[PDB]
């Protein structure tokens, strides 16, 4: 399931905002 | 509907008075106690602080002059402060104090103890449509106000919406906020939330905020964002591609609305059409929503996070406590002259 794919992903935590 | 237009009108006037004549150095470091760090950022950190004269708690934002500088975020820092001291909306975190010192910039805001929506979202997994809708409604309105002041927010994410005592949201982090009549071209935001026009370096407008909403909404109801991968690059690819798959539990109204927010063609995207916001407030998904009630904070919140007591930090995660170091010689004075 996609949800499961999400969970095992590396971006499950707090996402930092980008700049340049 | 006309009441709204008239509202906005007076509101723009208020903002403008403050936009053209901002507040400077209204507090001092010493007037407060550093309780706990509540979050860490790129160029600074957020701390729960305590005002000695009043015994009130606030969230103090602390930005390192030097890091803002090497990260070329000077303009952005000026914008954030200038804008924050001028707005006033029920769903916007209130800026109380502002000041600086030899090495740092300070923004003192009120403390919203419910924590970030992000924590709840993750812990619970996903929200029911009605629950998410409750949240969306607040952001639609918030954007309606903001866009009216020629402002683009640019950093919508669960991490930035705080939940108050009533279960109502508060938008925090105006680090990318910009007042602009016309287009802008800065590459900024958070990967999973970036519109294709940003990604493609096309020059963009306030329509990017609407795509952001789409993403927010999807994320909350699905529990995962529409476009994800392990490395930004991979994400950028899916965003521009134009493909979007929805969960089988999405209501058809939902899928419809998100299909419109997540429109790659800026010329078709809801919110950026003649009728703007109305194309959104009127959708079948929000047929149940009484905008006026929301605005007024009359609706009963799906979830109220319970506050143990004043100054309670139970809803935030923990972070290592660095100590505020204040230089003997001033750092970047001319650069932050107007702060
Ligand atoms: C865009 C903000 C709406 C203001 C509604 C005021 C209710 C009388």
């Amino acid at each position: 399931t996609t949800y499961a794919d999400f969970i095992a992903s590396g971006r499950t935590g707090r996402r930092a905002s980008i700049h340049d | 509907q006309e009441s709204v237009k008239e509202f906005l009108a007076k509101a723009k006037e208020d903002f403008l008075k403050k936009w053209e004549t901002p507040s400077q150095n209204t507090a001092q470091l010493d007037q407060f106690d550093r309780i706990k760090t509540l979050g860490t950022g790129s160029f600074g950190r957020v701390m729960l602080v305590k005002h000695k004269e009043s015994g009130n708690h606030y969230a103090m934002k602390i930005l390192d002059k030097q890091k803002v500088v090497k990260l070329k975020q000077i303009e952005h820092t000026l914008n954030e402060k200038r804008i924050l001291q001028a707005v006033n909306f029920p769903f916007l975190v209130k800026l109380e104090f502002s000041f600086k010192d030899n090495s740092n910039l300070y923004m003192v805001m009120e403390y919203v103890a419910g924590g970030e929506m992000f924590s709840h979202l993750r812990r619970i997994g996903r929200f029911s449509e009605p629950h998410a809708r409750f949240y969306a409604a607040q952001i639609v309105l918030t954007f309606e106000y903001l866009h009216s002041l020629d402002l683009i927010y640019r950093d919508l994410k669960p991490e930035n919406l705080l939940i108050d005592q009533q279960g109502y949201i508060q938008v925090t982090d105006f680090g990318f906020a910009k007042r602009v009549k016309g287009r802008t071209w800065t590459l900024c935001g958070t990967p999973e939330y970036l519109a294709p026009e940003i990604i493609l370096s096309k020059g963009y407008n306030k329509a990017v905020d609407w795509w952001a909403l789409g993403v927010l909404i999807y994320e909350m109801a699905a529990g995962y964002p529409p476009f994800f991968a392990d490395q930004p690059i991979q994400i950028y690819e899916k965003i521009v591609s134009g493909k979007v798959r929805f969960p089988s539990h999405f209501s058809s109204d939902l899928k419809d609305l998100l299909r419109n927010l997540l429109q790659v063609d800026l010329t078709k995207r809801f919110g950026n059409l003649k009728n703007g916001v109305n194309d959104i407030k009127n959708h079948k998904w929000f047929a149940t929503t009484d905008w006026i009630a929301i605005y007024q904070r009359k609706v009963e919140a799906p979830f109220i996070p319970k506050f143990k007591g004043p100054g309670d930090t139970s809803n935030f995660d923990d972070y290592e406590e660095e100590e505020i170091r204040v230089s003997i010689n001033e750092k970047c004075g001319k650069e932050f002259t107007e702060f």
